[PDB]
RNA sequence: UUGACCUCAAAUCAGGUAGGAGUACCCGCUGAACUUAAGCAUAUCAAUAAGCGGAGGAAAAGAAACCAACCGGGAUUGCCUUAGUAACGGCGAGUGAAGCGGCAAAAGCUCAAAUUUGAAAUCUGGUACCUUCGGUGCCCGAGUUGUAAUUUGGAGAGGG
RNA sequence: GUUCUUUGUAAAGUGCCUUCGAAGAGUCGAGUUGUUUGGGAAUGCAGCUCUAAGUGGGUGGUAAAUUCCAUCUAAAGCUAA
RNA sequence: UUGACAUUGUGAAGAGACAUAGAGGGUGUAGAAUAAGUGGGAGCUUCGGCGCCAGUGAAAUACCACUACCUUUAUAGUUUC
């Protein structure tokens, strides 16, 4: 990591010899596979839009993304799944309606 | 790999048609026994990832629980305490539904060594689970090399005592910072620092 | 169409119609059970063929796909149900009978 | 990407049935409300010309007047103040400059309701010539918005190459984007559409 | 009309297994009062006694959704320390940890999620014989709503 | 120590190229109710409604929004002293 | 005891937003003349209709994209009472 050899610092630490091995899968275990994403996509077809997904591009189309987050928290728990949770609403969104 | 398609069924269940058959489901177990078993699990999925061999060995049983709370034995909201500890109806529990319906099942199938249950119904007045059981005394369980522990009289009321998941959750024997409340056995840790441990040599 | 879990059997014509290979629904799990030497079954693939059945198998195809993939997209937007009993369509046919045409 | 359809490329160059000049006219939509603090109201700079018949009626003099008549389209001066003062105006705006503060005053009473005039907030009044001539004659196009979500102007000629109009789109797209407020909503690169006066409009 | 299927029964059918005790000690749910505050209502005693459920020789716990912020360590138990401290609290009476460190102690793994598919190769029981904490031939049934083998992320498998 | 039968066209592991690598949901988390705690805009536990996701996700002891770093592998079971 | 949310579903009609393609309409005096209305424009076009430079006004017209407001004008699909 490259320190400053000194008590404090930008880099707080000793420089000490370097090694780094090899990678782990102990930090993907959230990954993409062509396993989970055939799967995944098939059944968001065949079981259709829920009660507030219907509510959900209405209130986007209509009325704006700051609203959806806003009513999206309220439905789930995180900004940071409204995030990444109305970001995936979009994909449809676009990708299906026009295109 | 139909396992991969049914898993990520059971999680589509604010649609059209999840909100159908669990509400067909669950009515007909309402004109049943409370306490009826089960001869096929209603999800294969569930029921195998937990741990489920098809063959003569493996019960299944359909319970159906009530819910609400649990109001003080009181004779008219008569307590006889503090303020503090003077209240009826915001009266919980401290055990979740899975736990409860365990508990029942093992007072009927008293010869079974309980083993896990699932969430598969709840309306109203009524939640649902099915719990699967295991033969201690069947010949063809009674070995193999994966539930010879079964026949050990160390596993007898499970239930009653908490060796399963639902019961390692309400327990709290998990590892954390916040789980260091009863990291190791409730009163035990209490009673292990609320003790005084004197030595021949006082230092 | 059978098996208690009808969840072990939506999936499977969705999966059909995304591949492009003939699918049959039939009136008897029981019956692709025996001729298997079995109890029950619900599922029957048809995967290596001889050069004895080959000409008879394609004209099948067409006539199975000719009521099934076809009329998939269709009945998509089709809900079934809802047909009321003796009681329920004569007193309440007749009444949308004697308020009209009488 | 942008390079398969025209947009400011090739295609529709070919598709014309006309034989004059035709300039092309860039249709977007960001969504926005009746708000006005959130919003465009820059101009994007455009490098190629737009080669188009906006006559002017620039007046100087001095070190002013020289490298008037090389890259506009008209010359005047101080004394031509008493020519654009009674019947005759088809122009579409004026340019003046710093020496032109006296003399800014016999110009203003036939530019204030139509808005041809010399301003604080209106490109107009500089002192080195010969460097904003690129910027007039090249149109840089104003933008402005009327009261919702949409905005139209004018980008370049559909008979120039493919090069000569993908570097004057590169820097009218980025001021769509910029100068507009986050105070907006989802994406403001959504539908992009473009047509000239009669032929059909692309989007990608 | 014969024959399967699912489902619910039936017996003094065959084979089994549950109960109370004991309760020193360990796992739970429920749960006080006195006491203190020189009064006394949050607070304390106490996350206590009784009460009811539950096993063992030990048990419980357990190989991290761990602790840190190190030149990172590294399951679980335990004694010493931390310390009467961080903390909490009519910031009242009072109550109250953990990380690290030392040491006895020291064991590792296996299931689902993969086409065994050129072969349900697997298992229950009846019966015969036998070297009997059991073996082998036959006849049924479970079970394909899935039993042997391969593989659990620290890897690992298919092709070569 | 001695001694019966080769278990066998039995399996596991080492070096190299390529494709993949499926890993637990009415669970997580949120508002709120009560209760527990050393735990303090909330430690845990149960209840209620809501109701997830896959270059994901839990945690980093002041909430919160904003742009990053770190660090593990839950919602399956077993194991002596 | 009272309000709310879950339980708690499958329709018709009356108001009711809104995707989406067409069609459509508004300043007086005046300029032939329907103006909150910008620019491209000397041509779209065998027809020659408007032109246009001209010109009265506060705003000048077709090839008209549309910065477009607006039509409870209707369609092809979802909505709260």
């Amino acid at each position: 990591t490259v320190k400053t050899g000194i008590a404090i610092g930008l880099n707080k630490g000793k420089k000490v010899t370097s090694m780094t091995p090899a990678p782990k899968i102990s930090y993907k275990k959230g990954a993409a596979s062509n396993r989970t994403k055939f799967v995944r996509s098939l059944v968001r077809e065949i079981a259709g839009l829920s009660p507030y997904e219907r509510r959900l591009i209405d209130l986007i189309r209509n009325s704006g993304e700051k609203r959806a987050r806003k009513v999206a928290k309220k439905r789930l728990g995180s900004f940071t799944r409204a995030k990444a949770k109305v970001e995936e609403m979009n994909n449809i969104i676009a990708a299906s309606r026009r295109h | 790999g139909a396992y991969k398609y049914l898993e990520e069924l059971q999680r589509k269940k604010q649609s059209d048609v999840l909100r159908f058959l669990q509400r067909v489901r669950v009515w007909e177990y309402r004109q049943k026994n409370v306490i009826h078993r089960a001869a096929r699990p209603t999800r294969p999925d569930k029921a195998r990832r937990l741990g489920y061999k098809a063959k003569q060995g493996f019960v299944i049983y359909r319970v159906r629980v009530r819910r609400g709370n649990r109001k003080r034995p009181v004779p008219k909201g008569a307590t006889y305490g503090k303020p503090t500890n003077q209240g009826v109806n915001e009266l919980k529990y401290q055990r979740s539904l899975r736990a409860t319906a365990e508990e029942r099942v093992g007072r009927r199938a008293a010869n079974l060594r309980v083993l896990n249950s699932y969430w598969v119904n709840q309306d109203s007045t009524y939640k649902y689970f099915e719990v699967i059981l295991v033969d201690p005394q069947h010949k063809a369980i009674r070995r193999d090399a994966r539930y010879n522990w079964i026949c050990d009289p160390v596993h007898k009321h499970r239930e009653a005592r908490g060796l399963t998941a639902t019961g390692k959750k309400s327990r709290g024997i998990n590892k954390g910072h916040k789980f260091n409340n009863t990291k190791a056995g409730r009163r035990k840790t209490w009673k292990r620092q609320n003790t005084l441990s004197l030595w021949r040599y006082r230092k | 169409n059978d098996v208690d879990p009808i969840e072990l059997v939506v999936f499977l014509p969705a999966l059909c119609k995304k591949m492009g290979v003939p699918y049959a629904i039939v009136k008897g799990k029981a019956r692709l059970g025996t001729l298997v030497n079995q109890k029950t079954s619900a599922v029957a693939a048809l995967t290596e063929v001889r050069a004895e059945d080959e000409a008879a198998l394609a004209k099948l195809v067409s006539t199975i796909d000719a009521n099934f993939a076809d009329k998939y997209d269709e009945v998509k937007k089709h809900w079934g149900g809802g047909i009321l009993g003796n009681k329920a369509q004569a007193k309440m046919d007749k009444r949308a009978k004697n308020s009209d045409s009488a | 990407v942008k390079e398969l359809l025209k947009y400011s490329n090739e295609t529709k160059k070919r598709n014309f049935l006309e034989t004059v000049e035709l300039q092309v006219g860039l249709k977007n939509y960001d969504p926005q409300r009746d708000k006005r603090f959130s919003g465009s109201l820059k101009l994007p700079n455009c490098p190629r010309p737009n080669m188009s018949i906006c006559i002017f009626g620039d007046a100087f003099d001095v070190d002013r007047a020289k490298s008037c008549g090389v890259d506009a389209m008209s010359v005047d001066d101080l004394k031509k103040l008493n020519k654009n003062k009674k019947l005759i105006k088809k122009l579409s705006k004026k340019y003046n400059a710093f020496i032109a503060s006296e003399v800014l005053i016999k110009q203003v009473p036939r530019l204030l309701g139509p808005q041809l005039s010399k301003a604080g907030k209106f490109p107009t009044p500089v002192s080195h010539n010969d460097d904003l001539y690129g910027k007039v004659t090249d149109v840089r196009s104003t933008i402005k918005f009327q009261l919702k979500k949409v905005l139209c102007l004018a980008v370049a000629v559909g008979n120039v190459e493919m090069e000569e109009d993908v570097l004057v789109n590169q820097i009218l797209m980025s001021v769509n984007f910029f100068v507009s407020l986050l105070k907006k909503n989802w994406q403001n690169v959504g539908s992009l559409v473009v047509k000239s006066s009669m032929g059909p409009a692309f989007r990608l």
